[PDB]
């Protein structure tokens, strides 16, 4: 019953967050059907908003983040804004780097 | 003898929120 | 294109088949051990008596090592009857037999029956050194 | 100007006096935006700053739970390996739990429709639900945000965590599996209890009788001196710190639940617009909260007590002690401390001091603290419930042994773990000088006076306690029991709940309200009511203002409309059903009735007998007290040993004829043997803080926290009250007398099922009748009736 | 409240005499619906706070039944398989 | 019988996998090590 995110759905959330502003959630799920506004600023927090970081993760970020994530223990909230990144793409990133170690119409 | 046996042991800030008298009003009134 | 979608739907009946059957075959060589192991304890049970009584132990370990109740029972049966039928080291063989059994694991029926005598024994007993 | 407004209306609203409906819920918002501004600020400045506690505490720390762990030679809780045996009914046991917030719920929301739906998918797939659920143990680190409504409490304001519930279900899972695993390989000693087996009113008792039993206490015989110690830890989960966590709870578990719990913490919190990440502090919703929360207590503990004492408290690992024991009475005295006990934040130590001892103290601690003007006495606090002559005295020796020893104890935990302060401790000294011994657990406060110096012995009422010695078998100490001023408050402020609340939600409803006040408030402290006059006062204006708000629901004040009937009637009557604590005269002229016989129609009035009047009988007299339910109780429980003993013995099954008469004696209540749900029961430990910290995670209180139905049976009947109100107006027969009942037309009651207006009809012969002391009569319009005044629904 | 409710008074006069009796037969079940010996765990901790040839021929019948079963088993299970098999190669 | 067999093939499965994970968490932190050990062993060469 929970949904994924259809392209639709995530642009008609974008253009709500241009109208409405961030803290009027319950707003967006009012255009956004099917939804909820937890789910909705949840999404919009964690992955649609155009100023989080995605991106490659260079030699130094690497670094810095198995420093950190064997000074901190487990605390993913806390090293994310260390990163400036989103949680779960910071424990993507770890779990694959350790890795490295091996041996419609309704719409 | 019994003493020793134990582990361990042997200001005017002007704002509202930072002052002392206000952390121990919500250090109290919100239990 | 059809020709082949054809082709490996019956491949795919042919895999659920081969999954059932295996699992059957598997069920079936159990049940043919199980009969085995049955006979086999039935031939047992149908000096000397201390060599019986040696059998009947190893008897025991391997039906602990392949129902419960019944075995209990079983063993049971045999002490009754060994009782009437009716030294030391042999007592103290015997202990250690049964407390192998026990790990290994009516019964406490068996306990019972064997601690009531020894109980009627103290008893005997409870009815200055030398006492001692 | 805001905060400063904020302040004001709460110093206000602390006392009680004409604050709006509404400002109680502004200031309530005013409050929790300030007080999450503090935590925001406590975390951006332990970030700047870095960790208050310092490597080398945390160091001594660490060794010291390490030194108890071997000590107790403990193993570490294994993760719950699939084909766990008991994996089945732990999930029940926590689903059922999640369960029964939705179940008492009239209407539910969409979001509680979602945790409702959740569970009830979980009932048909456990297999399936714990392997996502180990799943999730093993690979999410990375969890929802988690909103906070702080709720109020009319003085102080509590916080309430929201999680999301597939989080719950694994949260609550992980919690009852410590619990069971920790229990089962005995962890937390005897005297960390607000714990299973004893309801809080009984681990007082068992406190008291734990204090006289022990011996010499009551010596007075040369320099005998005795203290008593209540302190608040303080801030203690918004201390705690999470690279410690991570550590202490490798010690006791696997690492891949330490971690996890060690990350849960960790998480946004939102209300409304404020939100921060939580990078310090214990959140207290989690379901195991708990666990986490005890555990650390003890670690506290075992820096207070020392290692030697303590591995003298819990016995040794092979024979634990109980609550109170000990091996020898040598163990005993071989060390200052005797009782020792911590109530989740409340730690409770006695100090017993010979002359030698307690001078040597005193000596040391006035060595560095100077005191010539002996002004120790003023800053000193104690209890002003008790009336001056039985309160503590106030004397050099008694005063400077307090300190002392509230210095010692202050010095031996760091200031980083917590904060002790001498505000909120409680220090009373039994002294030769002090006959009384006074101290306060849960809501009872306690004044312990040994019947030597008492000077006589006089019959008292039955909220007052006989101590019994365990081996002597004389009674040598009374305690006296009267009602924490807190909770009264806390009464007083629930019933101006109603009040504020009950604007036009109808007469039921609040009267259903009213009484589970009260019912929970006389039977937790069910004996100590009687001898608190702010309690036993109150309640009458209570009352009297509740029924005053129903004769303003017509228009009245006056007396003469309404007989006593229309409130007191059992529901079945129609009448309100509230039970009453007051006086309350029912008018001898109202319990005239009349009835017709073809023979004629005979009349009958009690009036003319002339004795003591009726009246409305009242609680104090009819609910049970503590004494006489411990006992029998004890009595019970040899008498069921017994005879259980015989079952076995004789390979037979209990007739039943004993067990009838004793069927509901007894504490744990005999009956619970028997219900349905024993087998899952069993795997059900840690109940009582479970219970404690629904404060935390759901708004909706539990007015009873401190019984399962399930583990205690059901502690109290009030059915016989309900008989005795009958006949105290004349019973059923003379009760109806009262209503519409003969209108109906049916004959009998028996055969009535029931189902503002239809209450109003109900009563009406009574609410417009012709002794009405002034009103205005008016013939309606086509009929014969006269109407005085005017009734609304009439 | 809705754990701890009282129970349905009563007040007119058999139903006092019907709820005892109720009561009563559900006290009976209680303790009559128990098997003895079953329990243990419950008693025991919850007692704690408050109070302060034959074997032969059973054997047999299980051997012989266990042979049935197998023989079931292997006459059904073998078809089936031998059936497909058929099916397959035929396509 | 065989839908029964193959609720027991189901719990196989999850179990091995569990097990697997559990692995995996310790793997992981050997992994961590393996790093935080050549740290060190840079740190003393420094």
């Amino acid at each position: 019953k929970g949904g994924v995110w259809t392209n639709v759905e995530d642009q008609i959330l974008k253009a709500a967050v241009q109208k409405y502003g961030t803290h009027q959630w319950s707003k967006v799920a009012s255009l956004l059907q099917k939804k909820t506004a937890r789910q909705s600023e949840l999404r919009w927090n964690e992955y649609l908003n155009p100023k989080l970081n995605f991106t490659e993760f260079s030699k130094e970020e690497d670094a810095q983040l198995l420093d950190l994530a064997r000074e901190l223990p487990n605390q993913w909230r806390t090293i994310a804004d260390m990163m400036a990144r989103p949680a779960q793409v910071c424990v993507e990133r770890y779990n694959r780097l350790l890795e490295s170690e091996d041996s419609e119409d309704e719409e | 003898s019994w003493r020793k046996g134990t582990a361990f042991g042997r200001g005017y800030i002007n704002d509202m929120t930072k002052s002392e008298y206000h952390q121990e009003f919500l250090h109290k009134h919100v239990r | 294109g059809s020709g082949i979608t054809t082709p490996i739907e019956t491949q795919s009946r042919p895999m659920h088949n081969a999954g059932l059957g295996m699992f059957s075959n598997t069920n079936s060589s159990n049940y043919h051990s199980e009969n085995e192991d049955y006979l086999s304890s039935e031939d047992e049970v149908v000096v000397k008596f201390n060599k019986t009584s040696t059998e009947v132990l190893g008897e025991a370990l391997l039906n602990d090592s392949g129902v419960r109740t019944l075995r209990e029972l079983r063993l049971a049966g045999v002490q009754l009857p060994e009782s009437i039928l009716k030294a030391v080291p042999k007592p103290k063989k015997d202990v250690v037999v049964e407390i192998l059994q026990e790990l290994l694991g009516s019964l406490e029926a068996i306990r019972q029956r064997t601690s009531p005598l020894e109980v009627q024994v103290k008893e005997y007993y409870g009815q200055l050194s030398e006492l001692e | 100007a805001w905060v400063s407004a904020a302040h004001y209306n709460r110093e206000r609203i602390k006392r009680g006096a004409h604050v709006e409906k509404t400002m109680v819920k502004k200031n309530l918002g005013r409050l929790t935006r300030l007080w999450i501004k503090n935590e925001q600020e406590r975390q951006r400045q332990i970030q700047k700053n870095g960790p208050e506690i310092t490597p080398e505490e945390a160091t001594t720390i660490f060794s010291v739970m390490v030194e108890w762990l071997e000590s107790r030679s403990f193993s570490p809780i294994p993760f719950p390996p699939l084909t766990y045996k008991n994996d089945t009914k732990i999930l029940v046991l926590a689903l059922e739990d999640l369960k029964d917030v939705y179940a008492s719920k009239v209407r539910l929301n969409a979001s509680e429709r979602e945790e409702l739906a959740l569970i009830e998918e979980a009932y048909d797939n456990p297999h399936d639900t714990l392997n996502r659920i180990k799943k999730y143990l093993l690979t999410q680190r990375v969890f929802k945000p988690v909103d906070i409504t702080m709720m109020e409490n009319y003085q102080n304001i509590s916080p309430v965590y929201s999680v999301d519930p597939l989080e719950k279900i694994t949260d609550a899972y992980l919690d009852q599996y410590l619990w069971y695993e920790a229990d089962q390989r005995k962890l937390f000693p005897n005297w960390i209890k607000p714990s299973d087996s004893e309801i809080p009113p009984l681990l007082v008792y068992k406190w008291t009788q734990g204090i006289n039993n022990l011996s010499e206490i009551w010596d007075v015989s040369r320099g005998q001196s005795a203290v008593l110690l209540e302190t608040t830890l303080g801030e203690m989960a918004e201390k705690i710190d999470f690279t410690l966590l991570n550590r202490l709870l490798r010690l006791i578990v696997d690492p891949n639940i330490a971690d996890y719990i060690t990350a849960k913490n960790n998480v946004v919190i939102n209300f409304k617009d404020m939100s921060h990440v939580n990078k310090y502090g214990l959140i207290r919703g989690l379901k195991f909260a708990s666990f986490i929360f005890q555990y650390y207590g003890l670690v506290i503990d075992l820096l207070l007590l020392g290692q030697e004492r303590a591995t003298d408290l819990a016995g040794p690992a092979n024979n634990p002690n109980e609550f109170m024991q000990f091996k020898s009475k040598e163990v005993e005295k071989a060390h200052p401390i005797r009782l020792y006990t911590r109530y989740l934040d409340r730690i409770y130590m006695l100090f017993h001091f010979e002359e030698d001892e307690g001078e040597e103290l005193t000596d040391e601690y006035l060595a560095e603290n100077p005191d010539p003007n002996f002004e120790n006495s003023i800053g000193y606090n104690n209890r002003k419930c008790w009336p001056k002559d039985s309160r503590m005295r106030l004397i050099r020796q008694d005063v400077n042994l307090g300190r002392a020893v509230f210095w010692e104890i202050q010095s031996r935990v760091p200031t980083s773990l917590t904060s002790i302060k001498w505000e909120n401790a409680f220090v009373s000294v039994y002294s030769k000088n002090n006959p009384n011994l006074l101290f306060s657990m849960c809501g009872f406060e306690v004044r312990i006076l040994p019947r030597q110096r008492m000077e006589e012995v006089v019959s008292n009422d039955e909220g007052v306690w006989d101590l019994v010695d365990e081996r002597t078998k004389q009674r040598t100490a009374k305690a006296y029991l009267k009602v924490s001023e807190e909770e009264i408050k806390k009464f007083d402020s629930r019933i101006r709940g109603i009040l504020m609340a009950s604007g036009s939600t109808t007469f039921t409803k609040v009267a259903a309200k009213w009484n589970t006040s009260l019912i929970s408030l006389f039977t937790y402290f069910r004996e100590a009511i009687v001898a608190t006059e702010p309690l036993l006062d109150i309640l009458v204006k209570g009352e009297t203002r509740i029924q005053n708000r129903v004769k303003l629901g017509l228009n009245s004040k006056m007396p003469t409309r309404f007989p006593p009937a229309v409130f007191y009637t059992p529901k079945e009557l129609g009448g309100l059903g509230m039970i009453s604590a007051s006086h309350i005269l029912i008018p001898a002229s109202d319990l005239s009735w009349s009835k017709q016989t073809d023979t004629g129609i005979t009349h009958f009035r009690a009036g003319m007998t002339h004795e003591d009047e009726k009246l409305i009988p009242t609680i104090f007299r009819y609910i049970t007290t503590w004494e006489n339910e411990f006992l029998d109780s004890q009595r019970v429980w040899a008498e069921y040993a017994t005879k259980r003993q015989e079952a076995i013995q004789q390979n037979r099954r209990l007739a039943f004829e004993e067990l009838e008469g004793s069927w509901d004696r007894g504490i744990p209540r005999i009956s619970t043997l028997f219900q349905r749900d024993r087998h899952t029961l069993a795997y059900d430990r840690g109940h009582r803080i479970r219970r404690e910290f629904k404060q935390y995670s759901l708004e909706r209180n539990s007015p009873f926290w401190w019984t399962n139905s399930h583990h205690d049976g059901k502690l109290w009947n009030l059915n016989a009250y309900r008989t005795d109100v009958i006949q105290a107006l004349g019973g059923i027969e003379t009760i109806l007398e009262h209503t519409l009942f003969k209108g109906t037309g049916f004959n009998s009651w028996e055969g009535l099922f029931w189902e503002n207006r239809r209450f109003t009809l109900w009563w009406s012969p009574t609410i417009n009748r012709a002794n009405v002391y002034v009103g205005f009569l008016v013939q309606l319009d086509l009929t014969g009736i006269f109407l005085h005044g005017k009734i609304p629904t009439l | 409240m809705q754990g701890f409710q009282d129970e349905m008074l009563a007040l007119t006069d058999n139903q006092i005499a019907i709820q005892k009796d109720s009561k009563r037969k559900i006290i009976e079940k209680a303790i009559n619906e128990v098997p003895y010996r079953t329990n243990e765990e419950w008693e025991t901790q919850l007692l704690s706070k408050g109070n302060i040839l034959f074997p032969d021929d059973d054997e047999s019948g299980n051997s012989i039944e266990r042979i049935n079963e197998m023989v079931s088993k292997i006459c059904l299970q073998r078809k089936k398989v031998e059936m497909r098999l058929q099916a397959l190669e035929k396509t | 019988l065989e839908k029964r067999l193959a609720k027991i093939q189901q719990e196989q499965e999850d179990d091995e996998e569990l097990e697997n994970l559990r692995k995996k968490n310790l793997e992981m932190s050997q992994r961590a090590e393996m790093i935080n050990r050549s740290k060190h062993a840079q740190q003393e060469k420094a």
